[PDB]
């Protein structure tokens, strides 16, 4: 089964350069090309452009002919794309995407990754629980307060992602050159606080990794 | 250079019922050989887009028939048949006879259902927040319908309105309601002048505001 | 003679597109330009557009094709070709030692830096000489491989073919 996978977030400098990767894998890597889109929030899904894993034989987009660049190690099945002069239209969600035969369509995808282009510093997340007030109903709601953080992402799970029902994990919000997110997670009365609920932050970028009881008010 | 437009930018459709998506390209998407190179896409929340139907008309491995493309040189449509709850998402039409490659802006795809009023819950800030100097008010307000809503903060029924930053979550793949973060952020000091903090949430489902707020102490 | 050399360009296209992956309709990275002979003598030049991704299996397909078309020749028609051999590469052989050194000539030549170096997307075929019947004009295809590398082997074996006629 083909698999493309590409490399986790990154966070550059302006005016800086990186280097991310998408490694394949169940389909022969010289047999099909491999093209590169571009989901920024301002502009929509461009294409960037694509290089032939056997010839090393690339086209660009008129576009990003100066800011991306194609290569592809046959070695390890990985192609890459090099990005030059970091500004901030260059942070969006890049994506290695599998030609079919004819070169005309792009039937598989990687999940994509993340650019953040910015001179701000990384910085940890603040976990705090959210437990209901003092004073009952049926069915408890708990939260979780992800503070000033940054760069993305966060991963957040409820007792190592075994409670998945009935939540809702929050997009993040930037301020300050801080990211702030949150989540709720809603269960019978019968179950908390009789049976204890954590929630597990992490942020890979500083390198941290919380885990947070919710014990009542 | 090709422009792809879509109409509309989004649609709300219910249950079994069919669904219509129009694009329009500025050439003809005819190409040398004879081909119409024009795809449909879906991107779903969190996800990378899935190809649905490829050169017009051809639906891809495992798209159910009930997916289907027409039309020819620059205006074409997408119908999809009896609406699940799963194909909430955006649709992209793209192009592939003219290099540039280029997408649509994209339909989201609103999937409609009956009214639900919002459980609005009400976290005042976690001691271990206050023993770092700060205090966040957090209200989660959790599957609703319609998407349209406004959630006002007050102060000793003073209309706080700075500090306030709110989060939305997508369209819910399983019963389509929506969610809602407001997180109300002050210095400890401040937090600590007043008596009461209210969520007053204003929404279709009940024309007298949904009120949830607290005492201190 | 002109059966043999269709019968090869169908057995070029067949393996093409069972071992390389090409199709009539894939988009070639690179495009044949120019496709002249510089004596031509009653011969017709077509173009067609056999294209893929993977170079390497695309060579090996235009020496299966051209090792089993070879191979299916009468021993009286196939004592012919080692002078033709010569004629086009100028390199001495016989019948039997004829199927490796051209596969050798080919995976030489074509994994050269320059050949596999060349990003050009539009590329020449000159061919020097093609002789053809009055009556009966030869019809001589360049099947398009879509990669230098593949455009090299075929322009092998076609200064074969072409050799064969004169």
């Amino acid at each position: 089964q083909v698999q493309l996978q590409q490399s986790g977030a990154e966070l550059v400098k302006t005016g800086a350069s990186l280097r991310m990767s998408c490694k394949s894998s169940g389909y022969t890597f010289t047999r099909f090309w491999m093209h590169w889109i571009k989901q920024s929030p301002g502009q929509g899904l461009e294409w960037i452009g694509y290089i032939n894993p056997s010839t090393g034989y690339t086209e660009y987009n008129q576009k990003f002919k100066d800011k991306a660049t194609l290569t592809a190690d046959r070695s390890s099945t990985t192609a890459y794309m090099q990005l030059i002069s970091l500004t901030s239209g260059d942070s969006a969600v890049y994506y290695c995407a599998r030609s079919d035969q004819t070169n005309y369509l792009f039937p598989y995808w990687g999940q994509g990754t993340l650019v953040t282009v910015s001179a701000a510093k990384t910085t940890a997340p603040s976990v705090y629980p959210l437990a209901p007030v003092c004073g009952t109903g049926s069915s408890v709601t708990l939260g979780c307060l992800v503070k000033g953080y940054f760069p993305e992402p966060v991963t957040l799970t409820w007792n190592s992602g075994s409670l998945s029902s009935g939540v809702h994990t929050f997009p993040a919000v930037l301020q300050s050159d801080l990211y702030t997110l949150s989540s709720s997670v809603t269960v019978t009365s019968s179950t908390w606080p009789s049976q204890s609920i954590t929630c597990n932050v992490a942020h890979p970028a500083s390198s941290t990794k919380v885990d947070k009881k919710i014990e009542p008010r | 250079d090709v422009v792809m437009t879509q109409i509309p930018l989004s649609l709300p459709v219910s249950l079994g019922d069919q669904a219509s998506i129009s694009c329009r390209s500025s050439q003809s998407l005819v190409h040398s050989n004879g081909n119409t190179y024009l795809h449909w896409s879906l991107q779903k929340p969190g996800q990378s887009p899935n190809l649905l139907i490829y050169k017009v008309s051809n639906r891809f491995s495992g798209v159910p028939d009930r997916f289907s493309g027409s039309g020819s040189g620059t205006d074409f449509t997408l119908k999809i048949s009896r609406v699940e709850a799963e194909d909430l998402g955006v649709y992209f039409c793209s192009q592939s006879t003219h290099d540039p490659w280029t997408f649509g802006g994209g339909t989201k795809l609103e999937i409609k259902r009956a009214d639900a009023a919002p459980t609005v819950s009400i976290f005042p800030p976690s001691s271990e927040q206050l023993t770092s100097g700060g205090a966040s008010v957090v209200c989660f307000l959790n599957n609703f319908y319609p998407k349209d809503i406004n959630v006002k903060w007050k102060i000793d029924g003073s209309e706080r309105q700075n500090g306030v930053l709110n989060s939305w979550t997508d369209q819910d793949s399983k019963d389509s309601t929506y969610s809602m973060s407001s997180t109300l952020t002050l210095t400890k000091d401040e937090y600590e002048r007043h008596n009461s903090y209210t969520c007053e949430a204003t929404h279709k489902t009940s024309t007298s505001p949904i009120v949830k707020s607290f005492n201190r102490n | 003679i002109q059966t043999t050399v269709n019968t090869l360009s169908e057995r070029i296209s067949s393996k093409l597109e069972q071992e390389a992956n090409a199709s009539a309709q894939t988009k070639c990275d690179i495009e044949i330009g120019n496709f002249y002979i510089r004596q031509n003598h009653g011969c017709n030049l077509t173009v067609k557009n056999m294209c893929s991704a993977d170079a390497d299996a695309q060579l090996d397909a235009v020496l299966s094709a051209a090792t089993e078309t070879y191979s299916g020749l009468t021993p009286e028609q196939k004592a012919y070709v080692p002078a033709m051999f010569t004629a086009a590469l100028n390199i001495q052989t016989s019948v039997n030692t004829v199927v490796r050194d051209f596969e050798n000539y080919v995976k030489q030549t074509c994994n050269s830096s320059a050949v596999v170096d060349n990003k050009l997307k539009i590329q020449n075929v000159i061919i020097d000489e093609c002789y053809g019947a009055p009556g009966s004009p030869t019809n001589l295809e360049f099947i398009n491989t879509g990669s230098s590398k593949g455009n090299c082997a075929i322009k092998a074996l076609m200064q074969l073919t072409t050799k064969a006629t004169t």
